[PDB]
């Protein structure tokens, strides 16, 4: 026996045990001590499941989310549905499912990072092109969402209202290969990389480790906070076996990104929340950076199962973090033909704000230091 | 057959 809110982490425990150890704790017994803050999880299952906190347009909308301890790649927290009346031990959880679209938060990762590591751009500055343009090698338009063109825009303000051009062409200037390894590096991998993942986690398999789920999100990102280094999401601290012996898991990172980059990154994601697209999470008192995110329907979904002129998504997406922690926020329907509408797509970052609220509260939180090798300039952040 | 698991604080939270 064991708690409903739990059923989730447990799933993941299980399955980390058996990967690290080859054992099933099901079928051998072993005491394992694990990473998650029991309070946290509580109060994220408050968060999916009551009234307090979130305001739900209905109770099939669903929520996964993973809460990460940004210095160690501790998942401190995590619940991939809400309101789910059918008591099945440790079902499908959508919080490390990497088969729903990740739409915009790809780009901080597969674009704009890249591009600022290997030097293709020198500052936040930088003017950028939101110009009629064609998927490199085609005659298909890469479309921003309002279907217009903001022209010459600096990188910041490109990331900021979230534009679909400057990131595409962005994705072609640092080449794909090289691309491919930065995302590598932060534990994300696809089969095969394509110029329409600048801004979609859309992959061919999925079977495992490829495409994007709230976990590896919030292992990316965390990388972004803690000045670019990479963990790999923990669940299991230490394993106790029938036979006496014990196994320590100790937490070793690697080096993802240049503390440049990480400080360029955060200082345009921080504004996403206070002019851009991110604003149902700004919080005046937290030192905090994100990235929104909407995935859109297909050719094929337009045109024979989605009616309306209206906003609609089948994802909506977070992703953000803190000095301490990284959160990744994924909403949407089980069916993605039921779109998300109005209300609905602002409560992965309300679920985000809520949480963040809760596990800064009382701290003192820390602003990041800007690092050697860059300096201030107006709104703007220089390299050396 | 019988495996205990432990929260960060190291208290009882599943048995399995
Ligand atoms: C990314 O997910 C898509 C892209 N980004 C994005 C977002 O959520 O950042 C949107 S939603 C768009 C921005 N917005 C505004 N409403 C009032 C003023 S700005 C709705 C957009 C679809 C990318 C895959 O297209
Ligand atoms: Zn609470
Ligand atoms: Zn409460
Ligand atoms: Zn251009
Ligand atoms: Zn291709």
């Amino acid at each position: 026996n064991y708690p409903a809110y739990m059923d989730n982490y447990l799933k993941e425990v299980i399955n980390q045990v058996e990967e690290e150890t080859g054992y099933n704790l099901l079928t051998t017994g072993m005491d394992v001590y694990t990473n998650v803050d029991q309070e946290a999880q509580k109060h994220l299952w408050d968060i999916y499941n009551t009234d307090e906190y979130v305001a739900y347009p209905d109770d099939e909308l669903q929520v996964a989310s993973t809460i990460v301890d940004v210095s160690n790649g501790k998942v401190i927290a995590q619940l991939g549905a809400r309101h789910q009346s059918s008591n099945v031990s440790f079902g499908i959880n959508q919080a490390v499912e990497t088969n729903r679209d990740w739409g915009s938060t790809m780009k901080p990762i597969t674009d704009y990072a890249p591009a600022l590591e290997y030097g293709v751009y020198d500052s936040t500055a930088t003017i950028v092109h939101d110009e009629p343009y064609n998927y490199p090698g085609t005659n298909t338009p890469v479309y921003n969402w309002d279907r217009g063109y903001f022209g010459n825009i600096t990188l910041q303000y490109a990331l900021q209202q979230s534009r679909n051009v400057p990131a595409v062409e962005t994705l072609n200037k640092v080449g794909l290969n090289r691309a491919k390894t930065f995302l590598n590096g932060l534990g994300i991998d696809y089969p095969s990389i394509h110029y329409s993942n600048a801004i979609s986690s859309n992959t061919t398999e999925s079977d495992k480790k490829y495409g994007a789920s709230s976990e590896k999100m919030a292992a990316a990102y965390a990388a972004f906070a803690n000045g670019g280094t990479y963990y790999k999401p923990m669940y299991i601290h230490k394993v106790v076996f029938s036979d006496g012996s014990e196994k320590e898991f100790s937490n070793v990172g690697t080096r993802a990104m240049k503390e440049t980059t990480a400080y360029m990154m955060t200082d345009m994601m921080k504004t996403v929340l206070s002019y851009g697209t991110g604003q149902n999470a700004y919080l005046a008192w937290l030192p905090q950076a994100g990235k929104t995110g909407t995935s859109n329907y297909t050719d094929e979904e337009i045109e024979n199962h989605i009616k309306t002129s209206q906003f609609v998504a089948p994802d909506e997406l977070f992703a953000g973090y803190t000095r301490k922690y990284s959160m990744a926020v994924w909403t949407g329907y089980s069916n993605r033909l039921t779109p998300l509408v109005g209300n609905g797509l602002t409560v992965a970052a309300k679920v985000y704000r809520s949480m963040m609220t809760y596990l800064s509260e009382g701290s003192n939180p820390e602003d990041w230091n800007i690092p050697e090798g860059l300096y201030r300039n107006g709104e703007f952040v220089f390299k050396n | 057959t019988s495996s205990k698991i432990y929260d960060n604080k190291n208290q009882l939270i599943a048995d399995l």
